[PDB]
């Protein structure tokens, strides 16, 4: 009897997982879901919930079903059916189970007390606009201050998750010696308790240094075995605390000191959460560089990494570079740059180049490394070491002229935008240092179509700043690449520019002398440095998916 | 705040699928399927950002996991309890493969159903998902008388089965079942345990002395063979035949003077071994007067003592052809008639087992006389009759 | 015109490659394996006519058989449709059944009648009694 | 019969992973090549069953490179399967080498020389199967030799007229014109069906490469297509396909009238439509056979005769039954029907005789857009509705485009965009709605939109000088919004930097709150963006004077003056150096004009035609 009963059920929920519509047999199924057994009840209540996902309306004759479940003297029964019906997506459905939801809000046994909460977090998106969604939520968070580990977890996430709604209430919760409570609650609870927990707590804003300290010591051995995800959020918490003054006791020193290891250590799982981890720690020394003084032998990237862990780590390498560590890092690129892959080959370059920019010593230690790397021929390595090099002239002026020449040898062949960009910039600049500006512009302007937008911008600019240097060898010559950029390119931005010059040039040519020709201020050393406003907001979303996109979360919802 | 996890195969077909959020609709696996699956040229990262939807990825071999989030999810959270799964994927039924899903449909969805709910990835410890998980995976990977001796250590092993059919003249088959029995000879000195290895190839009376302790791995049954022959085991397998011959009698109603029969037979065994006694009996109106035949192989005559026609054929080889074409005179009758269109039956006998059951292997091991395996002479030949081979006409 | 004509099986195996136009090496694998990997995909309630590249596939399923005639874009839909149907049928009544292992062990007899029914890419001939008539006419003649 | 065949293969498909396959491969392919050196080998039968095992071995998936010369020495034999055999070898394999296709030319030459048409056709199959460069030199004047009136059997001319077609497409250099037109034409009137159907074939490809040769042969088909439409029930019933008289043949003629203009004679059109006609009334008429092969028959007849109206062009009355039909078809029961109805009115909405009937079924277009939710259905779907754009339903067709994009998976999403957009800018009666389905468009799919939609708006907004104003406040307060995608941010640069006057007077439209927002979306954009919002900042220099110290203090920090790219670092000194000469005489001439774009080229019609 009942077993044929199971059979059929078994059967109905393997056809319709293999991919056949089995709403035929829904009324049977709803019918014969009234049983005793446990693992009946959460077959048919699994069946039900896959029925469901995407017909609710034709479910809503199991509200009478609901309600004969939610009596059921087992509790784990009652929790599985309100967490199935927590999810239907009815006008008049949530208004039906919100006295079943206030009914479960007092529940002996942290299973329905998980549900109840994952119910409350269900129902503030769906009819929750009267005092009803207050109650409910106070109801929720008079039942997150219990022993149970996972009441409250579930509790602070999901009030977490209701606190995306701004009615000038931040979370609505949280009290004074409440982050105590659930920094003790954490230390009872599980690692998604403590991920959640630390997340809730993440945007509390201790009224005195004396809340921040005790959080800090409090959270300093909190390295748990959750690989990225704790961890940093520990970080983000003690650096969010990090408020005491300079000219104080000896804890600033102490917290980094305690918190290096850890951020340091966590760059050993697997290259999923090496990418997260990567990403916050470059987010975390661009923020505060007396963290990772002396581990740039850490950051030195394995042959068993992919690509984005490569060219991370590559970029960390970089903000790490200091005089003292500039022979390690200028072998490990060495190395690094017979990789194969052309995008590692090419970040591996814009490390060196970068890293000659940002130390003025070992630039003529860069450069030899530079010229050695063109005996390979390569004809990408030569690209970018010819991008790398128009990246040097920027910082060091009629110093390593030179060299160039070298490098343009063996250069005949030029397949990407950013090599074309960078020769015409250094013919535009150093028109006078090499004679054959004219014929190098005459065969660029051949493919000046069909070409990016930088490369035309930067031939159009270094075309101007020819003719104002060489006026009586190039008119004829700008006069039919501005007339190609203002009446055959469509770019509003190409064509707007070209005739701002078209109207200096032909009003004051000493104006444009003074304009154009103006000395340039130096690089700086600039080595993609972060706004610090954006960079402090930064800093309060480490575990999120900001600091991995590096935007602020307004920018994507 | 976790918007839901999907699986992919290598051809980019969504093997489960599971909605958690409002927001991550078709157009969310539409997308992930041709940004990751058809990859061209994009630079590789487990994070993606399209259509301000993130889909955080996870290589398993030849199968794809997908978490997709359209919120300021915990990037490390997500990667964590993705690797949580995969450990309790692998302590549930080992390595993750296209068959171990596919066999084990409705854990999988009890254990994305219990681990996550609404985005929260819950806790995932062992002895706390063993209490809510009730389903298990599917892992693919007579006494005998004292003191008898005898001169020669020989045994045979006879497997016999009985093959029924019933298909319409269309070719389409609708049920079919064979009824196997078999029945071993055991010629042999001692009380030895002995190993019986064979393919299972289906999962289900038994005798006295068989024990199914051991059924889960292929057969690994073991038995002390009485003396003489007795019936080892008695079975009816439906789901995997192997139907040894195919008749489609291509009948014509050529007016109502006469009537015109075109038989073939097929054969879709292999020819490396030869069937015998080849026997068919083709059904004729009960107003038939004179019917002459033509006969490829063997020799064919009318039997008006039964009403039928008789086809005999002394033996044929596998993948053969044979035609039969028949002539029935009719007499001039009235109506109603219609030769009441009776099934086309043969009788044969195959030295397979049409049920697909093969022997592996089988070792007898003496630990008193201490004789060698290999030393027992075992001899194994198959004899598979043809029961009830009907086919409409 | 067509372009080939493919007899694929379930699980992926050429049991004719047919093709009417020079294709590379490791073009006619990629081929076979692409178009393997559109048709398996839809199922009865889905258009007979899925275009990919720069062509158009015509596939047909029949028992375990997914019979594909690629023809060009301007070519006509229905119409070559039906002249599967017509060379499925031819099968049916010369083996007096088709499967695959009648394909497997009689590939020139299918190759013939392919070439009977389907010539230098159109199609030669468009019945079924005079094909059987020619055939076996041209069949007892050894 | 084979016998070693039936026990090879049987061996070889019951085998273990590839490791015993390949055992077993190699040593059946050391057996042949021991059996092919030396011994007795010189009965044809053992040559056959060698051949055919190694022709299966290729086929199988494994190379072959030996066992050639012994099977193309099948050919010279009088056993047809021995023949049979070696061409097909011979069409499976293909090398490059002088002596072997010399060989093979001669026996295929000294075949030709038979009086069979068993021979014949295995020879005619062998050439045309394979096709070189060879064969045809060695056989252009031998096939024409066979199709011209002799003394031929009718399935020796098929395989010729095939055989011809394929040189034809093969090698068209070598194919002459001598005096067989005149018999290939009039072949087209034989006797026989299969006959008709090759020699259309062959008319078709030769008048779509010489259309004025074959002028002869429009008359002929015209009287057998009106023959074969309406002949009687049962006439020549080895070609009725489940009661419909030929359908290939018909689609072949229907194919072959296609490629030629409309007849000249009188009583040739009439007859042509009084044919259609008939196809026509017989397609309304309620099938003859429950089954669908039947009705695939009459629908694959009745689309060629509408293709061949539509190409035509000529007759308005059988166009408007054409559409009446497609407008039936498209609510059929059938998935390919619906499929192949709205290809065919997707091609004649181009045709002006009908475009209000084809206007007519929008809503049933419409409804098949959202409804059966298939992915080439409603792209053709979609291409229909580009199809039947106008100005007076402009309207409805892109708000149903944009309503279909919003759930439209992302793989088609850049076609509709630009098809949305090149609708909007073409099909335009005020452009402020043309602005609005632009940033409808940023707004919607921004991410997949296009590298010269936002081109196309920009030049659209300067040029036509009359919907600036409110393009600039529909920008302003679509810039606000929480979440915006970097295109809109482009746009919105330019246009406040171009028309930043024009909304100046709104005290919460001012300058300050409009440089504010511009440098707070400034911070997180790519290059390109921050080089466009540059030029925005060097125009509001001048364009408002009091905004000039804020500009000033913006663009002489670190951020710009020291960046590490070549393009922001000069644009910004060139802005600095601009604003600090503080000339004014100079500026306001250079940064005020922006003459109107000319139409260059309508670059969006030729990226939506280079990617289809």
């Amino acid at each position: 009897k009942k077993e044929k009963r199971k059979e059929a059920v078994k059967k109905v929920i393997a056809a319709m997982t293999v991919g056949k519509d089995v709403s035929s047999l829904f009324p049977d199924v709803v019918n014969c879901m009234q049983t005793d057994n446990l693992e009946l009840k959460k077959l048919v209540y699994l069946y039900l919930m896959n029925y469901a996902k995407s017909q609710p309306d034709m479910a809503i004759m199991a509200v009478n079903s609901f309600v004969k479940d939610c009596e059921d003297p087992n509790p784990l029964i009652r929790a599985l059916a309100v967490r199935t019906m927590g999810c239907i997506r009815v006008d008049k459905i949530t208004e039906y189970l919100c006295e079943p939801l206030r009914k479960c809000l007092k529940d002996e046994d942290p299973y329905v007390r998980k549900t109840a909460a994952v119910c409350v977090a269900k129902l503030h998106d769906i009819n929750a606009q009267m005092v009803e969604d207050q109650g409910f939520l106070d109801s929720l968070r008079d039942l997150i201050a219990d022993s149970n580990p996972m009441v409250v977890a579930n509790a602070v996430a999901a009030l977490s998750e209701i606190s995306e709604s701004h009615p000038n209430s931040n979370l609505l919760d949280l009290n004074p010696q409440n982050i105590n409570k659930l920094l003790t609650a954490l230390n009872e609870c599980t690692e998604w308790g403590q991920i959640f927990i630390l997340d809730c707590l993440s945007n509390y804003n201790p009224k005195d240094d004396r809340e921040a300290q005790s959080i800090c010591e409090r959270v300093t051995p909190r390295l748990s075995h959750a690989n990225s995800a704790v961890v940093l959020s520990a970080v983000k918490v003690l650096m969010k605390f990090l408020e005491l003054l300079p000219k104080d006791s000896d804890y600033y020193n102490m917290l980094l000191k305690k918190l290096a290891p850890p951020l340091v250590t966590l760059l050993s799982g697997e290259p999923e959460v090496q990418y997260v981890a990567l990403r916050n720690i470059n987010l975390i020394v661009q923020k505060r560089p007396e963290i990772l003084k002396q581990e740039i032998k850490v950051f030195f990237v394995k042959y068993n990494d992919p690509i984005y862990v490569k060219l991370e780590k590559l970029d960390i390498m970089i903000r790490l570079a200091s005089q003292a560590n500039i022979a390690q890092v200028l072998a490990e690129l060495k190395e690094y740059a017979t990789e194969v892959d052309v995008d590692f080959v090419r970040k591996a370059v814009r490390a060196i180049g970068r890293c000659a920019i940002k130390v003025e010593q070992s630039a003529e230690r860069c450069v030899s490394t530079l010229l050695d790397l063109i005996q390979t021929k390569v004809n990408y390595v030569v690209q970018e070491a010819i991008v790398v090099i128009r990246d040097i002239f920027r910082k060091y002026p009629n110093k390593y002229e030179s060299i160039i020449a070298t490098l343009c040898e063996n250069l005949d062949s030029l397949d990407e935008p950013d090599a074309r960009a960078a020769m015409i910039w250094i013919v535009g600049e150093y028109a006078e240092r090499i004679d054959n500006a004219d014929e190098l512009l005459e065969s660029f302007l051949e493919g000046f179509h069909d070409e990016s937008t930088q490369v035309q911008l930067t031939l159009l600019t270094a075309i101007v700043k020819l003719f104002l240097k060489k006026p009586s060898e190039t008119q004829e010559l700008v006069q039919q690449v501005l007339s190609l950029a203002t009446q055959d390119s469509d770019n509003p931005d190409l064509r707007d520019r070209g005739y701002i010059y078209w109207r200096l040039l032909s009003t004051d040519p000493v104006t444009a002398k003074e304009v154009v020709l103006s000395e340039k201020p130096l690089i700086s050393e600039e080595t993609d440095l972060i706004e610090p406003t954006l960079l402090d907001e930064l800093i309060c979303h480490i575990g999120s998916l900001a600091s991995v996109y590096h935007k602020p979360p307004n920018a994507f919802v | 705040m976790i918007g839901g996890l999907f699986i992919y195969n290598h051809k980019g077909e969504v093997l489960i699928s599971r909605v958690y959020r409002d927001d991550i609709g078709r157009n969310a696996v539409d997308a992930f399927r041709v940004n990751v699956i058809h990859a061209r040229q994009q630079v590789r990262s487990p994070v993606t950002n399209i259509a301000r939807t993130s889909f955080f990825h996870v290589k398993r071999s030849n199968i794809w996991l997908a978490a997709v989030t359209k919120q300021n999810v915990n990037a490390a959270m997500v990667f964590e309890f993705l690797y949580k799964m995969c450990d309790v994927m692998a302590a549930y039924f080992g390595k993750i493969s296209e068959e171990n899903i596919k066999n084990n449909f409705v854990l999988i969805y009890e254990l994305l159903d219990e681990i996550l709910d609404f985005g929260y990835p819950q806790n995932s410890e062992t002895g706390a998902l063993k209490t809510f998980i009730t389903q298990q995976g599917i892992k693919s990977q007579g006494w005998r008388r004292e003191g008898i001796k005898y001169r020669r250590n020989e045994l045979f092993l006879d497997v016999l089965e009985s093959v029924n059919l019933l298909m319409s003249p269309q070719g389409q088959v609708l049920s079919a079942h064979v009824s196997g029995r078999v029945v071993m000879k055991s010629y042999l000195s001692g009380m030895p345990e002995c190993k019986f290895g064979m393919n299972d190839k289906i999962v289900i009376t038994f005798h006295q002395c068989v024990r199914l302790s051991k059924f889960d791995s292929e057969r690994s049954i073991s038995f002390i063979p009485p003396d003489g022959e007795f019936e080892l085991m008695r079975y009816r397998t439906t789901k995997d035949i192997i139907l040894p011959f195919r008749v489609i009698p291509l009948v014509r109603e050529v007016g109502r003077t006469k009537l015109e029969v075109k038989v073939v037979i097929k054969s879709n065994f292999k020819p490396s071994l030869l069937a015998q006694k080849i026997e068919v009996r083709i059904p004729t109106p009960l107003n038939t007067s004179g019917v002459q035949v033509i006969c490829m192989k063997g020799k064919a005559k009318y039997k008006a003592s039964e009403n039928a026609i008789v086809w005999k054929i002394k033996r044929m080889a596998g993948m053969k052809e044979s035609q039969i074409s028949a002539e029935i005179e009719l007499l001039p009758t009235n109506d109603k008639k219609k030769w009441a269109r009776p099934p086309i039956s043969m009788n044969f006998e195959v030295p397979f087992a049409p049920s697909g059951l093969k022997v592996r292997y089988l070792k007898v091991f003496e630990p008193k006389l201490n004789y060698s395996d290999h030393d027992v002479i075992k001899w194994v030949r198959y004899i598979g009759r043809s029961g009830i081979y009907e086919t409409r006409c | 015109m067509i372009r080939f004509i493919l007899i694929q099986n379930r699980a992926g195996k050429t049991r004719l490659a047919k093709w009417y136009m020079q294709f590379d090496d490791d073009e006619k694998q990629k081929l076979i394996e692409e178009v393997h990997a559109v048709v398996t995909v839809r199922d009865a309630k889905h258009t007979n006519f899925v275009e990919f590249r720069n062509f158009k596939i015509i596939y047909r399923r029949y028992a375990g058989l997914y019979f594909c005639i690629c023809v060009d874009v301007n070519d006509n839909n229905l119409a070559y449709l039906e002249a599967i149907h017509n060379f499925v049928e031819v099968l049916n009544e010369y083996f007096h059944n088709v499967c695959e292992l009648d394909l497997v062990f009689n590939f020139y007899k299918v190759y013939t009648v392919v070439d009977e029914m389907f010539l230098a890419g159109e199609i030669r001939e468009t019945s079924q009694t005079k094909v059987l008539k020619q055939l076996l006419m041209l069949q007892s003649l050894e | 019969g084979m016998r070693g065949l039936a026990v090879f293969i049987s061996d070889i498909r019951n085998c273990k992973s590839k490791e015993a396959e390949i055992k077993r491969i190699n040593k059946e392919l050391a057996n042949i090549r021991s059996k092919f050196k030396g011994d007795k080998a010189l009965d044809g039968y053992s040559k056959k069953k060698y051949v055919c095992k190694l022709l299966f071995i290729f086929l199988l998936g494994h190379d072959i490179d030996f066992g050639h010369m012994e099977a193309v020495n099948l050919l010279s034999s009088n056993r047809y399967t021995e023949k049979q055999i070696g061409y097909l070898f011979i069409s499976v394999l293909v090398n490059s080498n002088s002596e072997l296709i010399r060989l093979i030319n001669n026996a295929i030459k000294n075949d030709l020389a038979s009086r069979n048409p068993t021979f014949m056709g295995l020879a005619l199959h062998c050439i045309a199967n394979v096709g070189s460069r060879e064969m045809a030199e060695a056989f252009a004047g031998e096939i024409p030799k066979i199709l011209v009136a002799g003394d031929t059997m009718d399935s020796v001319k098929q395989s010729a007229a095939l055989c011809l077609l394929r040189l034809y497409r093969t090698s068209p250099d070598l194919v002459p014109m001598g005096d067989w037109t005149s018999r290939v034409v009039h072949l087209l009137n034989d006797q026989h069906l299969g006959v008709v159907t090759a020699a259309t074939s062959l008319i078709t490809t030769l008048a779509q490469k010489n259309p004025e040769e074959f002028k002869t042969s429009v008359s002929l088909a015209v009287s057998r297509l009106s023959r074969i439409v309406t002949s009687a029930s049962t006439d020549l019933q080895d070609y009725t396909y489940y009661f419909v008289p030929a359908p290939w043949l018909s689609v072949k003629l229907l194919r072959l009238l296609q490629c030629y203009p409309p007849p000249e004679d009188p009583a040739v059109r009439g007859r042509l439509t009084e044919c259609l006609e008939t196809i026509l009334n017989k397609a309304q008429e309620p099938p003859k056979s429950k089954k669908v092969q039947h009705s695939n028959a009459k629908n694959a007849v009745l689309f060629e005769a509408i293709s061949l109206i539509i190409h035509h062009d000529s007759e308005p009355n059988l166009l408007v039954r054409a559409c009446n039909q497609l407008g039936q078809f498209l609510q059929h029961r059938e998935t390919n029907l619906r499929y192949l109805a709205l290809e065919s009115m997707c091609t004649l909405a181009s045709s002006e005789f009908s475009h209000e009937a084809v206007k007519t079924h929008i809503e049933t277009v419409i409804n098949a857009l959202k409804t059966e939710r298939d992915v080439s259905v409603r792209q053709r779907a979609v291409d229909l509705l580009y199809a039947m754009c106008d100005r007076s339903n402009a309207q409805q067709i892109v708000a149903e485009m944009l309503s279909y994009l919003e759930t439209a998976d992302y793989s088609i999403r850049e076609e509709i965009v630009l098809k949305v957009a090149i609708l909007a800018e073409k099909y335009a009666v005020d452009y402020t709605w043309y602005v609005d389905t632009i940033l409808n468009l940023i707004r919607i799919a921004g991410d997949y939109v296009s590298e010269e939609v936002w081109y196309r708006v920009i030049q659209i907004v300067i040029n036509r000088d009359d919907v600036q104003g409110y393009a600039a406040k529909t920008v302003f307060e679509a810039l606000q919004a929480p979440a915006c995608h970097e295109n809109l941010v482009k746009v919105g640069g330019y246009i406040l930097g171009e028309f930043g006057n024009l909304i100046a007077g709104d005290p919460r439209s001012s300058p300050l709150i409009q440089f504010n927002l511009l440098h707070s979306k400034f911070h997180l954009c790519s290059v390109p963006t921050r080089a466009l919002l540059l030029s925005t900042y060097i125009k509001f220099v001048n364009l408002f004077p009091e905004v000039k110290a804020t500009i000033q203090d913006v663009l002489r920090s670190d951020s710009q003056l020291k960046n590490a790219d070549v393009e922001l670092q000069q644009r910004a000194v060139e802005y600095l150096r601009l604003s600090t000469v503080a000339s004014t005489d100079i500026l306001a001439t250079v940064l005020e004009e922006m003459p109107p774009f000319p139409e260059r080229e309508s670059s969006i019609l030729a990226k939506l035609k280079k990617k289809k």
